């Protein structure tokens, strides 16, 4: 088989999807922030690890589009964000629920 | 006939050989007889077959340092027995203490042979040593034995020794042999000569009258002769346990000492690392013990009285690793004349940790706790039971804002006058004494201590501690 | 390098003064006595220093500074047989010898001269020399110790300099003359040296290196020596935050002091850690960044031994990967979380607060 | 029979504490200038 | 196979080493372990370790007969050249006072462009044996030895002015001075 496509710009995924979210979460700085291709990637670098597929989940669960919040799965939703911290690979910057709401 | 005994004797066999026996009661008679014979070395009279099968089950209960083996004449001539390499070794600092130069990383046999006496004989190896090779230089000649270029040589050492650790320091004798010192050998090519050589040393010191065994050398099978005796203890109570967790080894260890005992002793046999082993083969150790091994005394944290506890000094109560993995508490009637490994006198007992107490990592013997926001250090006895850890960090030592009229009283020893740190000295219940870290607007009667007069013990836990760093 | 065959060297400290005395004249197969006799040195001022009137045996005797041609080079160097010749603490290859076997008297082992036949006639020297350093006065003749010595011996505070120009390798020469001369003093006198000194610090290096060289065939000596930058100013750091009963206290004076602790509390000292820490390679080595130098240290009669990692069963590696592991239900993540919350509102404390679980080796 | 050198060798040592005298006559002043 | 245990003491021989740059202080004691290897085969290759030996005896060589340094994997030989070399990361033309070169698989032609006229600063001073090349193009010669033992000449052009004691060509070996001869191509 050819895994190529899949990661093969592992580089380019992580960091675009990375600097994607700090655009958002972070409100970093000033870019030209966009690719449609990108959005699509954030979901495939997404489906290669568990600590991956949660967040992944909830973001689907978005699609539902109805603007109702979820029920906090306690245990696992506070091993989850232990999980974007990491994934997020911040100095533990107080990285919290509201900016994940 | 030879005389010949059941494969199962193997563990008598070993026990005896290899731990330097002392009793011979408890064993059966004929295989103690048998074992007897062994040991007065008349091969002649027992069954090669016999020694090849032992052999074979040790290569079942497989030890790490085994030499490899293809004949009997081990057990006939001077050969190799044990496998080792040279560590670093790579110290400056401290004298070598007569501990000779050696390349790293070179290869080391232990000898079978075993002598009361350097220096009389070893003559006769320099011969050895002119046959295994013709031109010489600038042979560096010692009491010990052969050295050149490190490299090929051999020396007299004792049976223990460990190979290339940094010390040698100053530790009580405890034991004595009549041939105290094993042969070792050094360099490949000997050892592989030493498989041609096939020979045995001549023996005026028994006017060479084919005595099998001489009174000033001996030769001894895979002989360590860690130290034993038989145990003797007034059992009470027994039980046997099966865990591998310490946190659930804590839990019984806190559910015991609920218990009106003071303290526990804790013992850890030495060998459990050492080979594969038969249950049945632990259980003839069980009653036999080494005095070398490791000991302890632990004690709660005590605080106060619960005056119906007491009276229970009858109960001696213990536990072990009896298993290389399970252990063994036992309730005993107390009594004087039992004997315990050999500890050094004056040795600080431990105390358990407490259920709100962080050890600081990477030390001993100082922690922290949050409720009252205080560093604490023990003036001598020596932490036990943390499992988590938690680093140090300037940020903990908030220094205190209070009005100017403090007054302290006692020896305050000062730590840095810009950063108004000081230390004090303290005893938890009036009878553990420890010191107490403080920063902030203080004062005292006057009375300033110096930090050079104090105990090392504490003073280099503090000198890390400070990380200036 | 090549060695060329019939060449013998010898070490001994006290060539650092001529042995006039060993020499003995050479003669060629057939008994062909060589009366004629060439002796090299590194300079002419050490012509200064050797009196003919020594040497009856010979009728003629010549001396000349040693030059390394070029255009003669030669791993086998030039032959001749007319006149017996000797070098006298030669720095550089060489490219002739006289009749029968040269011999070569040194107190240096060179890494040109390892692979070749040699004998050092080695000693135990007992005392050391002392470094010191200041911010009375004894001004020393560089580089030229012979009209000095008496002054060497009739004091005990020395300070030393070289010229500008001085070549690196005789400045070693004089510094391994001036130490082994200092080694048989009753006195550790002081010393100091006028140098920027960073190189100096590669030079000892170089020092040590010739150690090793030595310790090949040598005598295992409890020579001493250390780092004299990073460890130097770490210990005057330490002796600052401690008490300070004298500025002008030994460095080993905290060795000794600690030893006391070692056996009774079974464990290995933050400050000899930080020894084997701070050493560019003989440590934690920043060079490699290499803790797993871990020390391993045994005492008399031990049945166990002592590393940073604790206690450990004799002659055996650091730790099994098999093992009664530290089993991750305890340490979990979550249960660590857990307590850290505990901890952090107990506190009231916002930030800066870092834990881990223990875990242990062979033993437990 | 005592076959190993270090008896010797502490009259090595010994040698060794005689080593330094030694030099004052190598060194001295001198009685006259021949040439 | 029944050749192989007999030889022939006219055949050729050679020694080759590493440019010894430093020392690994454990790399030592080798010397009992002799190595020796050769095509004992037209086109095979047999390696051996042996037990060290002085008695032993092998083919025919002249005294002094130079031994070879083993290439270096940053340098070039120069084409049709030998003993002479260059480095590109310092920019350095290099020539062996003695010894041969060997390893080398491939060289760069010699052209008059790799030799910079350094402008340099107007003062320079040097010392040691020199020999001008070229006073009008600036060209010089002068002695170098790498690890102290490593005799070499190396080639300068720029300003590099140095101590009056000006040497002369003659005196030089003929080795070097075929080898300039050539490399100087005045042709």
């Amino acid at each position: 088989a050819q895994p190529s496509e899949e990661l093969i710009n592992m580089r380019r995924y992580r960091n675009a999807a990375r600097k994607l979210i700090h655009h958002y979460s972070l409100n970093s700085t000033s870019s030209t922030e966009y690719k449609i291709s990108d959005v699509v990637m954030t979901m495939i670098f997404l489906l290669r690890s568990e600590k991956y597929h949660s967040l992944f989940k909830l973001l689907e669960t978005t699609f539902d589009d109805y603007t109702c919040r979820p029920q906090m799965t306690q245990v696992q939703t506070d091993t989850l964000l232990d999980a974007v911290r990491s994934l997020l690979e911040m100095p533990s910057t107080t990285i919290d629920l509201t900016t994940v709401d | 006939n030879l005389l010949t005994l059941e494969r199962d004797h193997f563990k008598y066999l070993f026990l005896t050989s290899y731990f330097d026996l002392k009793d011979n009661e408890h064993v059966p008679s004929e295989p103690m007889a048998f074992i007897r014979n062994y040991l007065n070395c008349t091969f002649d009279l027992l069954d090669d077959a016999v020694l090849m099968n032992y052999f074979n089950y040790l290569q079942s209960m497989q030890l790490k340092h085994l030499v490899g083996s293809t004949s009997t004449n081990i057990f006939k001539f001077v050969k190799p027995q044990f496998r080792f390499v040279c560590d670093r070794t790579t110290v400056d600092i401290l004298e070598f203490d007569t501990r000779m130069y050696i390349k790293p990383g070179t290869p080391v046999y232990a000898t079978n042979l075993f002598t009361s006496n350097p220096r009389k004989m070893m003559a006769f190896l320099y011969a050895e040593f002119g046959k295994v090779f013709k031109n010489k230089i600038f042979v560096n000649i010692n009491n010990y034995g052969c050295v050149l270029a490190g490299s090929a040589g051999f020396l007299f050492d004792d049976a223990y020794v460990d190979w290339n650790g940094v010390r040698m320091c100053a530790a009580p004798r405890l034991d004595n042999n009549m041939h105290p010192f094993r042969l070792y050998l050094l360099g490949e090519d000997m050892a592989k000569h030493f498989v041609d050589n096939n020979i045995l040393p001549p023996h005026p010191s028994n006017a060479k009258t084919r005595k099998i065994n001489n009174s000033m050398f001996m030769l001894k099978n895979f002989y360590k002769g860690l130290p034993l005796f038989k145990s003797k203890y007034t059992v009470v109570n027994s039980t046997k346990i099966v865990t591998r967790k310490p946190n659930d080894i804590f839990n019984e260890i806190d559910k015991e000492l609920n218990g009106n005992c003071p303290f526990i002793k804790f013992i850890q046999r030495d060998y459990i690392f050492d080979a594969q082993f038969p249950p049945d083969l632990l259980d003839l150790l069980n009653e036999y013990m080494t005095k070398s091994s490791i000991m302890k005394i632990i004690t709660k944290f005590v605080i106060e009285e619960n005056p119906a506890m007491s009276g229970e000094m009858s109960r001696e109560i213990i536990l072990d690793r009896y298993s290389v993995d399970n252990y063994r508490k036992l309730y005993i009637k107390m009594e004087i004349t039992n004997q315990f490994p050999v500890m050094y006198d004056h040795e600080s007992s431990y105390i358990f940790v407490s259920k709100d107490f962080l050890q600081l990592k990477g030390t001993m013997n100082a922690f922290y706790a949050p409720k009252q926001r205080i560093l604490s250090i023990l003036a001598v006895n020596r932490l036990f039971g943390a499992t988590e850890t938690i680093d140090f960090h300037p940020n903990l030592l908030v220094y205190r804002q209070s009005s100017p009229p403090v007054r302290l009283t006692g020896d305050v020893y000062v730590v840095d006058k810009n950063e108004k740190v000081f230390l004090v000295k303290h005893v938890f219940s009036n009878t553990v004494p420890a010191y107490l870290l403080i920063r902030g607007d203080y004062e005292s009667s006057s009375d300033l201590k110096s930090l050079r007069d104090l105990n090392p013990w504490v003073q280099n836990t503090l000198l890390k501690l400070l990380i200036p760093d | 390098m090549e060695c060329p065959f019939q060449i013998q060297v010898c070490i001994s400290d006290r060539f650092f003064a001529f042995p006039h005395n060993l020499v003995e004249p050479q003669s060629d197969v057939g008994n062909k006595l060589i009366e004629n006799l060439i002796v090299y040195v590194p300079t002419d001022d050490d012509r200064l220093y050797i009196d003919k009137k020594q040497f009856p045996k010979f009728n003629s005797v010549l001396v000349y500074r040693h030059e390394h041609d070029v255009n003669i080079d030669s791993r086998s160097p030039k032959k001749t047989a007319s006149a017996t010749i000797v070098y006298w603490n030669p720095l550089v290859p060489i490219t002739e010898i006289g009749a029968g076997e040269t011999r070569v008297f040194s107190v240096l082992l060179t890494n040109n001269l390892f692979y070749c036949n040699t004998m050092i006639v080695h000693h135990e020297n007992p005392k050391c020399p002392i470094e010191f350093t200041y911010p009375n006065l004894r001004p020393i003749a560089c580089e030229i110790p012979l009209s000095h010595f008496k002054e060497l011996v009739e004091s005990n505070d020395f300070l030393l300099c070289f010229n500008l120009e001085t070549s690196t390798m005789v400045k070693i020469l004089s510094l391994k003359r001036i130490f082994c001369i200092f080694q048989y003093r009753k006195q550790p006198a002081r010393y100091v040296i006028n140098l920027p000194h960073e190189e100096i610090d590669n030079l000892y290096n170089k020092l040590n290196w010739e150690r090793t060289r030595r310790l090949m065939k040598g005598d295992v000596p409890s020579n001493c020596a250390t780092v004299n930058r990073s460890s130097l100013k770490y210990i005057k750091q330490a002796q600052s935050l401690l008490g300070i009963p004298d500025y002008s206290q030994t460095v080993v004076d905290f060795v000794k002091m600690f030893q006391k602790i070692i056996f009774p509390y079974q464990l290995v000292p933050n400050v000899i850690i930080k020894l084997n820490n701070f050493d560019q390679m003989v440590s934690s080595a920043p060079n490699k960044a290499e803790p797993y130098k871990k020390i391993r240290l045994f005492c008399k009669n031990d049945s166990i031994a002592i590393s940073s990692s604790g206690i450990v069963p004799i002659n055996m590696p650091d730790f099994s990967p098999p093992n009664t592991f530290d089993y991750s239900d305890y340490a979990n993540r979550t249960n660590i979380n857990f307590v850290t919350q505990r901890v952090l509102t107990d506190g009231g404390f916002s930030s800066g607060i870092t834990v881990t679980p223990v875990k242990y080796n062979y033993y437990l | 029979e005592d076959v190993d050198y270090e008896k010797e060798s502490k009259r090595r040592k010994l040698e060794d504490e005689d080593f330094l005298k030694l030099k004052a006559l190598e060194f001295s002043k001198d009685i006259v200038n021949e040439k």
